[PDB]
């Protein structure tokens, strides 16, 4: 049961520093070389760093040559990746991969720490009504959801009706806004005959920041 | 310099009369409290037909003709149960005598008094230092002596360096061949030199580069020595080409390691998926775009600023080679794996280095012999050649 | 520096169809190329190493071949549990970099998307920002992008469409474009509309919702 737990990773301003660690367990750490691999949000995934089994030969990618530092305390059974002078482009999920002690591939990966960087404090999500109306709705095409905008960090779990339903509700990947803050609006379509009959109240919760947001909107057609 | 108890001084030219298959010897000297009448033999065939000694340089290489008339091996008169190794030259003398349990050793004085021009012997007893299929029973081991070892323990001369290296390796092989790894007839799976590489000068490197022979140290130039693990890793990286065709590749160096350690080699394992140990198992590394073979080793012959005696150097070498042969450091919890000082003293493979405390300090513990047997049983069928000599 | 390429970037196949993935390098990697599979939301898992060998743990349907420059990964049968993005990696040089990424999803029948747009709310009017989100639900395939600009407006970055991930059970796609508008353009933009373009649809249904006009 080879498990590679990772720690660290959070909202940090540009020019900061992080010391996220790989709590490698279940195998002989001292003999296996390791790699540090990143994954941009919604994009491809690229290798970042390599370290020799004893820490002798260490080299990085071309983009992190002078800003990163990888070290191993084999006594404490843990792999480190100290990065300084972080940049906005470094927003990525950082996986810790164990290089295959045979060949040159990798067998087992970590779970990744969502290292997000921005000069924006964790602000509580705000929800604006996607209210149905006589003039704004036509036919059976009905819309309803939580217009969550200007929230930071991610992730935020999409719980609807106290999280009763987890399938059939489309949770759009959160999309960055022009203000540099996350925003998502999960929407599921239901028949118009039950638009004003059954209550459709959506909920959102921010796990890392312990921010729970719920906005109540009366089912009215407005004008 | 004067740390051990018995360190009586001898003069080679005056006391060693050296009276006379192939060439016999009946040399004698009045060392310590014994007349020490010896009997020694040497021959051409004692050296391998592929025993090539290369003294490397910066892009240049040379071959040194080993004097097979020199390295002696025989017995003490009146003691047929004894075993004595020796190496007699005009000035170079490295003799080691085993009889009645007690061990008598000889070294030139120039290694200790910091004056290389002194000629004298250092006779002492190691007990008084203050502190089953044959034909696949030989691991061709490659000897590497970096620039520090050649400059400090070889007077700057290649001949002394290779003579000392061969004598120490013969000592280690004599230690190895005696032990029976299974408490049965399965004995004699020792080592043998295939090729000695003597690095006479430091290897110039580009700034920011690394080498196991450079004139600095990796972790910090403030210290005068490398980190043990980093040095071993770099040596394995650099010798990867020359370590492919040899069962082992051992590096001999001269620097004062931190916290009193002297050597550390990659631990062996009989498992196929494990790399590092007796067999040259393959392991690729994208850093150098080359295969890396983890059948390496390391032996420093300097602790606490003073050159250590040949007995402690031999002990450190066989400790590193036992680590290579699959053994592990003895567990201090059990007295059967490693007893206290009174009942024979610590065994080999102890976490700390013990030079000559007691008699079984040169003997492998069964608690560490089992692992060596496990590794050898699976690696002999793969990377063990013939003895090729006597 | 070794540059690595994958083709096709996104391909569709049935359950029984034979999917072949081509991964071409910018050099002649001797034999060190290996593939990975990552399902959305999980760490990548290695399938094939040395470009011709299968890992102990991956089903024997995955086969790899190709030496020198041309490298290929082939899966004989697309079992419904192997629908995830694949990255090919070279492990020859120090800056070992992975491929761009190929994605495989369920091939189904031709779909008929729907059209709907949501204007900014009344509370949005007093908020100071007008946000418009479109509604595209239960459509196939995702390879249909719409970039509709209103009355010569510089729409970039903000007009980032949000599309859900291809589930292996529901297998339905939902899309929602993001349109950002200022209060100043409310008077100048008297026309509000959205565009659709899909392989199923014969004509672009211009679902336009103006204030009081449809
Ligand atoms: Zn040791």
């Amino acid at each position: 049961e080879v498990q590679l737990l990772e720690s660290g990773g959070g909202l940090v301003q540009p020019g900061g520093s992080l010391r996220l660690s790989c709590a490698a367990s279940g195998f002989t750490f001292s003999s296996y070389p390791m790699n540090w691999v990143r994954q941009a949000p919604g994009k491809g995934l690229e290798w970042v760093s390599y370290i020799s089994p004893f820490g002798g030969m260490t080299d990085y990618a071309t983009s992190v040559k002078g800003r990163f530092t990888i070290s191993r305390d084999n006594s404490k059974n843990t792999l480190y990746l100290q990065m300084n002078s972080l940049r906005a482009e470094d927003t990525a999920v950082y996986y810790c991969a164990r290089d295959a002690m045979r060949g040159a591939e990798v067998d087992y990966w970590g779970q990744g720490t969502l290292v997000t960087v921005s000069s924006a404090s964790t602000k509580g999500p705000s929800v604006f009504p996607l209210a149905p109306s006589s003039k704004s709705t036509s036919g059976g095409t009905a819309a309803l959801g939580c217009l969550v905008k200007d929230y930071f960090p991610e992730p935020v779990t999409v719980s609807w009706n106290s999280g009763a339903l987890t399938s059939g509700v489309h949770t759009f990947p959160a999309v960055l806004q022009s203000s540099g803050l996350y925003s998502l609006s999960s929407v599921v379509t239901v028949p118009s005959s039950s638009l004003g009959t059954q209550t459709y109240i959506c909920n959102v919760n921010h796990k890392p920041s312990n921010t729970k947001v719920d906005k109540r909107v009366e089912p009215k057609s407005c004008l | 310099d004067s740390l051990l108890s018995d360190y009586d001084i001898l003069s080679l030219s005056n006391i060693q009369q050296h009276s006379v298959t192939h060439v016999e010897t009946l040399l004698t000297f009045s060392a310590l409290k014994r007349h020490f009448k010896l009997y020694l033999t040497s021959s051409t065939e004692r050296f391998s037909q592929n025993f090539k000694v290369v003294v490397v340089d910066g892009k240049n290489e040379s071959e040194y003709t080993v004097k097979w008339q020199d390295f002696f091996t025989g017995h003490v008169v009146g003691e047929p149960d004894s075993r004595v190794l020796a190496h007699i030259r005009d000035d170079d003398v490295i003799i080691r005598i085993n009889t009645d349990g007690a061990e008598y050793n000889i070294e030139p004085l120039w290694r200790f008094v910091n004056d290389t021009k002194d000629k004298r012997m250092l006779v002492y007893k190691s007990e008084d230092i203050k502190q089953p299929d044959p034909m696949k029973n030989t691991c061709k081991l490659l000897v590497v002596a970096d620039h520090r070892f050649y400059r400090y323990m070889g007077r700057g001369e290649e001949s002394t360096t290779t003579n000392y290296l061969i004598e120490l390796i013969d000592r280690v092989d004599d230690i190895y061949r005696n032990t029976s790894w299974d408490n049965a007839g399965f004995k004699g799976y020792g080592i043998q030199i295939e090729q000695i590489r003597i690095l006479k000068s430091p290897q110039e490197v580009k700034p920011g580069e690394k080498h196991y022979n450079m004139a600095k140290s990796y972790p910090n130039e403030e210290k005068d020595a490398w980190d043990v693990k980093m040095l071993l890793e770099q040596f394995s990286f650099d010798i990867a080409e020359e370590a492919s065709k040899v069962c082992l590749a051992h590096l001999f160096t001269y620097q004062d390691f931190d916290m009193g350690t002297l050597g550390l080699a990659y631990v062996g394992s009989p498992r196929a998926n494990s790399h590092g140990g007796v067999c040259p198992k393959a392991y690729y590394s994208p850093v150098g775009k080359k295969n890396i073979y983890l059948n390496s080793g390391l032996t420093s012959t300097k602790n606490y600023g003073k050159t250590i005696l040949t007995k402690e150097a031999d002990l450190v070498t066989t400790h590193e080679l036992g680590h290579n042969f699959g053994a592990e450091h003895d567990p201090d919890g059990l007295a059967e794996c490693a007893p206290n000082e009174d009942q024979g003293g610590k065994y080999v493979m102890y976490p700390i280095a013990v030079s000559g405390d007691h008699e079984n300090n040169k003997m492998f513990s069964n608690c560490s012999k089992q692992s060596i047997y496990k590794t050898i049983e699976s690696k002999a069928q793969e990377c063990f050649q013939e003895r090729s000599n006597k | 520096d070794i540059q690595m390429t994958q083709s096709p970037s996104s391909l569709s196949a049935s359950v029984g169809d034979r999917v072949t993935i081509t991964c071409r390098s910018s050099q002649s990697i001797p034999s060190y190329l290996n593939w990975y599979q990552q399902k959305p939301g999980k760490a990548p898992k290695l399938l094939i190493y040395a470009a011709s060998r299968l890992q102990s743990g991956v089903p024997s349907r995955f086969s790899g071949s190709g030496s020198g420059t041309d490298f290929t990964l082939t899966i004989s049968s697309l079992q419904p549990e192997d629908f995830a993005t694949y990255y090919c990696q070279q492990s020859y040089s120090t800056p070992l970099t992975f491929g761009g990424g190929t994605k495989v999803e369920i091939k189904r029948t031709v779909a008929a998307p729907s059209v709907f747009i949501f204007p900014p709310s009344d509370e949005q009017l007093k908020s100071g920002t007008a946000s418009v989100v479109c509604l595209l639900n239960n459509f196939y395939p995702r390879e249909a992008k719409v970039q509709w600009k209103v009355d010569n407006a510089l729409q970039s970055g903000n007009s980032q469409e949000s599309v859900t991930e291809q589930d292996s059970k529901d297998s339905t796609y939902s899309l929602s474009s993001t349109l950002t508008l200022s209060k100043a353009d409310y008077e100048k933009h008297k026309v509000y509309a959205c565009e659709v373009t899909h392989q199923g649809l014969s004509s672009p249904v211009t679902k336009s919702f103006n204030r009081g006009e449809c």
